[PDB]
């Protein structure tokens, strides 16, 4: 604890691994300092310990290490991070070291970065509606407070722009829910794994423009930074988020800008260990490793704070069946999938609702929360859009001029839907405005075709035209 | 307008001076505590 | 409008960090004066005992040549070899039986190892 | 009691040394914290232990102690209305003892030792008793919890305690041999509880879902599988089964899935009502929750604990429904353990014995005659999570060969927000033939004929869909277009079922039978009109189609009048036009 | 120095025993020939050396000497107008010393040690200097080569050479610390050169090709990828960028490709003219040539040497365009090295860290503020060679996640010889929105509007082409046929560009803007004519169409008059018709 137990005799250095022998006192998962003959000190974590030798994964690159002068010393038996409320306006690298030039955080507590699983009894049901300002999210894939809603995107798709828009536009609607807390805006914990300078600059510029940096905690592991620090970056970010939310009543929104880089680092570590792989070479424990990150969000009974996670990942060949998006969808509570065909049409945000999903949507919508017709309108929109897509597929073969009247009506609905409901640009839409637009689109269809909406709601809202929403 | 900016920077320097003055009171106490804790 | 409160927060954080750095350098200066203390043999013997009990079966003990005579009796009692090295100015280092595992108990090492844990207490004593 | 020390630590795997005499699959105390572990390889003087808790912070040389017993659960009063982890630890006690976070090393009994139960003996001293006999009865939540003899205990009753309040640790019955029988007993989770006989399943497991109860029924003692990609809705269907099934006791196992589902079950179930008892729904439900971020090795333990609890409740004469929320997570846990074991994997990295484990788990269900001579059954509905929806993955294929029912989910239906989203073409059930007499006796003498007519109509629609996608729907003849439209009407009005609707969430057999009869009558009369020269487009706009579509939203008690007036409207709307 | 003997030889990999004390990624002289190798793994008393030269004929027991330094490049005057191998050895000197064949073991200095340079100082005795600060300037080929302090060197200037001609070995500046600073310094190829700050790129990298400079622009500090099958036109595009771009310095890395391409460059570039300086084109170009038949391990070294040289020229304030003619060859070299290491491969046999290496290489680009206070930028255009045109292969997918532009080539266009064969449907650029303020001030205020109109017309043509192909062009409306004809005109007159034509090879922004303005004006006039009963077939016979088609062959200095006359003729061809 107070004395520096120091180990020499490195026996094997290759890639991200480092073998040291006679290291019996190094506990499993402990953090160590690796000092070479130059005197520069690297970082490392024990991933396997035996009576003969201990296996240590190196965070920084192994350049300069030699088996004669390299030395390994223990730091702490458990990987802990010093958290405090003063982090709310600071920037840190992938391993939690400050990079903004300010002095290091004085730690009120030292929490383990791995964290502990939330007791299901201690959890409470997430039911607070968050108005993101996006019609395809608020109406059809509603995001509630404490939800895990990743954004499934591609290479050139504007996932970062959508995330910034959500971060700067997210707000609860206590008036609609009959509440008057008027809670202060979200605290943002931004974790970057292998982010490029372009995306990082865009995010920083957006946060400076919106003034959200004063209440943002930034963990930035850039693309030129060591790849192994991506193992610790989400752990530290979520440790800070959980600490803030569940010890200071903050409403924390967490953005993981690229989980594909995290999965690549995990695959590299697993392949260095000759672990039995899953699909496409990823380690078999990748599901559990991703779960230990995702399941750290939610709302706890008896506590006002909350943690909302919006991870971002890029399906490599726009492949939804890739192991990373598949495991993420199996763990998280839905997904917001971006559409490249919609993006090529100039539609922003390019969110196609058909593969998108929100598992906790029904908890935060309905009478007394947003509006009585919300769920039925969402279902009707989904059915009508699916019908329009099917008619598009049909006219792709049999020709457009051979259709009936209702098929043409469904094609018109799908076209106007994509042009107006999905395509909204950078404007912020209230839930009432989005519902009005959705009803205007649904009015393009005959009253008898709205089988999924109750008669009362149809009588109350059906009739408005698209040209009546805006001049 | 930058009058609010001038007020903010004046407040910042005033708070820095105040926190330094407050820290000057218990500097020796903190040093003694550090020496007591570090020494076996 | 927000840039002003960023300036205020950065100024307060910088002042607090500078105060903590002043505390750290002052305690380092106070700690470096321990060789002139009459109880310096006592404290070096205590820390050498801690290092030896933290490293069972230590082959040799390494310390400053001026610090060497103060530990001769303890080295003879524990049956551990005693060596001198001027590089280690104010600490005691054990070589270990195999020569690979080494334990070091310098005062500066203890200070900059426990500073992270003591920062909260120092801050709460200074202001809190 | 055998001692030992840690030799190697690598994730959830700990290798001990100096453990001669340790037996396979025994429970071990790993480290000074006493973490629960299980021996899975013996190699000379070393023992390979998988730890059911996090191994972070452990050091080489810490003691390892073998309890000498396999993983066992405490079976007795107190399991109902509670939630347990993979090792059968009460999560309420863990919460009140350690806070909002689950800390490792917590020790707490599965059954509360403080609560007192109203003992009502029904055996007398001098009576010879065999394993599985009912010593007495205890009220728990309106259920009559029978105190059973352990399955491997024989003797004659020497003394029996009088009726009154006692704890589960009190020796209520003492035999002439001196053995003391308490209100609870332990049982290894990996050993199936013995039964006198296994009966042929003749009664259906009513799930409350029209498609599952009609087209692909599962018997009371049968086994069903519901695989699908993420977002298809298998968890929602399993929750609906837990809410609406006619099983006496429901055992829900959250094997390696989202904890918010367990939270939703914990919060919403107490506010619901038992469909048969009338009390709270949670009073008949036992939860074994092992969330995704909980230790991997605990998933298999949770599955076996759930199946053992289901078997125990079956031994009391109850009809038990067991839902494993995901068996693919158990397979992944086995794969990770094998990867730590450094053994040669089977296809897709799973250990070779995965199929054997799945078969052993699924074959513990069935309608049986208990050791006490009573009747009981266990129904297992296991969900599967194939990677990327690939049904060819080993877990799904191995499940195909052992289950009697297969409720395949389609991602295309889920995308259209059409639920339960059961892929009719890819689904099947082997219990249809055996359940026909029950349907005739309890639903209608012509129910199998209507079900077969519906199935034939769906088959005809499927066989016309290729022509539809080849030349379009308008290119078909009036009869074929009528068949297509009747299939669409069936899909929209009978197969479709909103689990969140206040009325459509549940549907009895009578309501489904009435809807099927209405659809068949409408189809026959529409075909007669088609032969009569009536065009299909005015048939598709008849007012009675609204009645047919809205029939599923009518309440159960109001339904029969609606059904008879709908039949009258169906016959009138075709006879009157002529 | 640490020295040992060879223990094992297996392809390009040599294991040397007795290397206790050797550091990772240090340069080692393997064998009596002194072959250059790099340590990539340490184990006990042995080291794993990756040899950058041919290992045939080596024997076990030959000495291995570790230099104690990583792979470093000499950065200074003399690199321009030259060609280097993978490890920065002048191929001209190698030819002069060995002949027409490249033999292993040749030791030659990267910079000529005998050439005199007109040194002129800028610092004075007593001045304070830091890393990246300019000491003085040296004329090389009209370029002002600034002598930079090494990034890690800091001190106070004591002595400065007055003036005159000195070799690169002469110490021009001596600090008070005793450090001697020469005209050159060594920098490790694997460490990115530090910068003061990174700026958002807001100036287009004018490649000279219409489609790349208009539809998918790349900024000055941006990164672009151009993958495609063989024969698609990657090398031609790279050479066109080298010849016609507005970069101050061009660095071309021939990683594992044909030698004939390097010969073509070395022959043609001296005869060409620099578009900016006006001197010989080769004076601004640096070639790092590692042909496919050269040692495979040297490809990675060539890539790193090229990127480090580009960064060094950036640090002097120049705008550098770096082209990696094929990064797939570097990926294959990494795969071979990993195979020798017996590491566990990722998908398709590549090492799991290939994505990390590609990200590190591509992140070294960007517009930055140099340590000397000057502004510089590095543009990286990396070509990828997916097997069989499969864009799903790991290298292309890893490159896609980092680069800001994606210039996808199509084999179908190359077979028809529609060049540059950029697939505008699958291509994208993330710099289009950032460059709009520059376009509105430097080419035209309505240039983004015209570009968007052209892109929309292309999208409409692509959408209607499927219908035309499936049904037939005679079944479409007149307006749809006009859209198809305008799309064809765009494809064959504006997107197409002959790189071997003496005029069409380079196209300024003004010329492309004029061409697309003429196309849009013709489209509007044809729409107006069709809306007033004019037949489309009459429109297609206008000679104005031929004028527009041949507009792209008009020289830059003649172009404005041709544009004015063609606009007048566009108006007249429909006003005279009335
Ligand atoms: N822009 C262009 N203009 C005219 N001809 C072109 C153009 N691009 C390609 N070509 C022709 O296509 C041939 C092949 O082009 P390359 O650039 O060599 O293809 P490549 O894909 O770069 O080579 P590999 O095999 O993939 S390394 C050239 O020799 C030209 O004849
Ligand atoms: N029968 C149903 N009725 C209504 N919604 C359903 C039904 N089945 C599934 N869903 C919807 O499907 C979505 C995902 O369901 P869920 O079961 O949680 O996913 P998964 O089964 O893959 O774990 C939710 O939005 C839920 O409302
Ligand atoms: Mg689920
Ligand atoms: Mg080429």
């Amino acid at each position: 604890d107070l004395l520096k137990k120091e180990y020499t005799g490195i026996t094997y250095i290759s890639g991200p691994l480092l073998f040291v022998e006679n290291a019996k006192d190094l506990a499993y998962g402990a953090i160590v300092d690796i000092k070479d003959g130059t005197g520069r000190v690297r970082g490392g974590q024990v991933i396997e310990v035996s009576e003969e030798y201990a296996v240590i994964q190196v965070f920084e690159e192994t350049t300069g290490l030699d088996l004669a002068t390299t030395s390994v010393s223990l730091v702490e038996d458990v990987a802990r991070l010093g958290v405090s409320k003063e982090m709310l306006g600071r920037r840190f690298n992938g391993i939690g070291k400050p990079i903004d030039g300010l002095p290091p955080i004085t730690p009120e507590k030292r929490l383990p970065i791995t964290g502990l699983p939330l007791n299901p009894v201690a959890r409470r049901k997430p039911e607070q509606f968050i108005q993101t300002g996006i019609s395809t999210i608020d109406v059809m894939n509603t995001l509630v407070r404490g939800q895990k809603l990743p954004i499934f995107s591609g290479s050139g798709l504007p996932a970062n722009e959508i995330a910034a828009q959500i971060a700067r536009q997210a707000t609860v609607r206590p008036d609609l829910s009959g509440e008057g807390e008027k809670e202060e805006p979200f605290a943002v914990v931004f974790a970057a794994m292998g982010i490029t300078q372009r995306e990082l600059s865009y995010f920083i510029q957006e946060f400076e423009r919106t003034g959200a940096l004063s209440r943002s905690v930034l963990f930035l592991n850039k693309a030129d930074d060591p790849t192994i620090e991506r193992i610790l970056t989400p752990r530290m970010a979520l440790t800070v988020a959980e600490y803030l939310a569940f010890e200071h009543d903050y409403h924390v929104l967490v953005i993981l800008t690229d989980m594909t880089n995290y999965c690549e680092a995990l695959r590299e570590i697993g392949a260095a260990r000759e672990e039995i792989p899953g699909r496409r070479g990823y380690p078999g424990y990748m599901y559990t490793d991703l779960a230990t990150i995702y399941e750290r969000a939610g709302v706890v009974e008896g506590k006002k704070g909350s943690v909302t996670q919006i991870p971002i990942l890029s399906m490599p060949d726009d492949d939804r069946t890739h192991p990373i998006p598949d495991l993420t969808g199996y763990i998280t509570e839905g997904q917001i999938q971006l559409s490249r065909e919609l993006h090529r049409k100039g539609i922003y945000p390019p969110i196609d609702p058909l593969p998108s999903l929100s598992r906790l949507m029904n908890n935060g919508v309905g009478k007394g929360k947003t509006r009585e017709d919300h769920k039925q309108v969402s279902d009707q929109l989904y059915s009508a859009y699916a019908n329009g897509v099917d008619i598009r597929k049909l006219v792709a073969i049999i020709g457009e001029d051979a259709l009936t009247e209702n098929d043409r009506r469904y094609l018109q609905f799908a076209d106007a839907f994509e042009r107006f409901f999905i395509n909204q640009g950078q404007q912020n839409r209230s839930i009432e405005e989005s519902l009005q637009i959705a009803w205007a689109l649904l009015s393009m269809l005959p009253q008898g075709e709205l089988k999924r909406i109750s008669k009362d709601h149809i009588g109350k809202y059906y009739g408005q035209k698209l040209e009546e929403i805006w001049g | 307008t930058e009058a609010l900016l001038a007020r903010y920077r004046e407040r910042a320097e005033a708070e820095a001076k105040a926190v330094r003055e407050k820290a000057m009171a218990r500097l020796d106490e903190a040093v003694a505590l550090v020496l007591k804790e570090v020494l076996p | 409008e927000s840039a002003g409160e960023l300036l205020v927060a950065t100024a307060r954080t910088q002042a607090r960090g500078e105060v903590l750095e002043e505390v750290r350098r002052r305690v380092r200066e106070a700690l470096e004066a321990l060789p002139q203390k009459p109880e310096w043999p006592e404290v070096v013997r205590k820390l050498a005992l801690e290092a030896l009990e933290a490293l069972p079966g230590a082959k040799a003990l390494v310390a400053n040549p001026e610090d060497l005579p103060h530990l001769e009796a303890l080295a003879r009692e524990r049956g551990v070899e005693l060596q001198a090295e001027p590089a280690l100015r104010l600490g005691v280092r054990a070589v270990g039986a195999e020569g690979k595992t080494q334990v070091e108990n310098s005062l500066l090492a203890r200070l900059d190892r426990a500073w992270d844990a003591l920062s909260s207490k120092v801050a709460q004593a200074l202001w809190g | 009691m055998i001692q030992g020390v840690i030799q190697k630590i690598a994730g959830p795997a700990v290798i001990a040394k100096g453990m001669l005499g340790a037996r396979m699959y025994d429970i071990c105390k790993v480290g000074e914290e006493g973490l629960v572990g299980e021996i899975i390889r013996l190699d000379g003087d070393t023992a390979f232990v998988q730890v059911y808790e996090d191994t972070s912070g452990l050091k080489v040389g810490e003691p390892v102690v073998s309890t000498g017993l396999p993983l066992a659960v405490e079976l007795g009063p107190g399991m109902l209305n509670g939630i347990y982890d993979g090792i059968q630890r009460p999560l309420e006690r863990i919460r009140e003892k350690t806070g909002i976070y689950i800390t490792r090393g917590v020790v707490v009994h599965a059954l509360d030792r403080e609560k007192k139960w109203a003992w009502t003996p029904m055996v007398k001293p001098g009576d010879e008793v065999r394993g599985g006999m009912v010593l007495g009865t205890v009220p728990e939540f309106g259920f009559t919890h029978k105190i059973l003899v352990p399955p491997d205990v024989r003797g004659r009753v020497k003394e029996v305690k009088p009726a009154g309040e006692y704890t589960v640790e009190e020796p209520v019955v003492v035999l002439e041999d001196g053995t003391e029988l308490k209100m609870y007993h332990t049982w290894p989770v990996r050993r199936a509880r013995p039964v006198q006989r296994k009966l042929d399943p003749n009664t259906p497991f009513l799930t409350g879902m029209r498609i599952l109860d009609v087209l692909f029924p599962v018997a009371m003692g049968g086994t069903a599988a519901i695989p699908g990609p993420f977002g298809a809705g298998k968890s929602v269907t399993q929750q609906s089964l837990a809410k609406w099934s006619n099983a006496d006791v429901v055992v829900y196992v959250g094997c390696g899935e989202r904890g918010n589902e367990m939270t939703d079950v914990l919060v919403e179930f107490p506010e619901l009502t038992d469909p048969k008892t009338g009390g709270p729904l949670m009073h008949r439900t036992v939860l074994i929750a092992n969330t995704s971020n909980m230790p991997v090795a605990a998933r298999e333990a949770s599955i076996y604990v759930g199946v053992t609890i289901a078997e125990y409740f079956r031994d009391q004469g109850f009809s038990v429904a067991l839902m494993a929320d995901s068996t693919s997570r158990w397979a992944e846990a086995l794969r990770e353990i094998s990867s730590r074991l450094e053994e040669m994997p089977a296809e897709e990295g799973y250990p070779p014995y995965l199929a054997a484990r799945l078969a052993a788990f699924y074959e513990r269900a069935g309608k049986v005659i208990t050791l006490g001579g009573e009747e009981g059954a266990v129904t297992i509905v296991g969900a599967v999570s194939p990677p990327g929806g690939d049904m060819s993955e080993p877990v799904t294929q191995s499940t195909l060969r052992i289950v009697g029912a297969f409720w395949r989910l389609d991602a295309s239906l889920a995308f259209r927000r059409h639920f339960p989203a059961i892929n009719w073409n890819g689904s099947y059930s082997l219990f249809t033939s055996a359940l026909d007499p029950w349907y005739r006796e309890n639903v209608a003498e012509d129910y199998p004929e209507l079900r077969d007519a519906i199935s034939e109509l769906l088959q005809r629609e499927a066989g016309l869909q290729e022509i539809v996608q080849l030349v379009g729907p308008d290119a078909l003849q009036d009869a074929e277009r009528l068949v297509i439209e009747v299939g669409r009407i069936i899909r929209e009005d009978f197969l479709q079922q909103n689990a969140y609707h206040e009325v459509d969430a549940y549907c009895s057999m009578k309501k489904a039978y009435g809807i099927m009869k209405m659809i068949l009558a409408f189809y026959k009369e529409a075909e007669a009109a088609i032969k009569r020269g009536v065009s299909i487009d005015e048939i598709l706009q008849l007012p009675v189609l609204e009645r047919i579509g809205r029939a599923r939203y009518v309440s159960e008690e109001e339904f029969p009048a609606y059904f008879e007036e709908a039949m009258k409207e169906i016959q009138g709307a075709f006879k009157a036009l002529a």
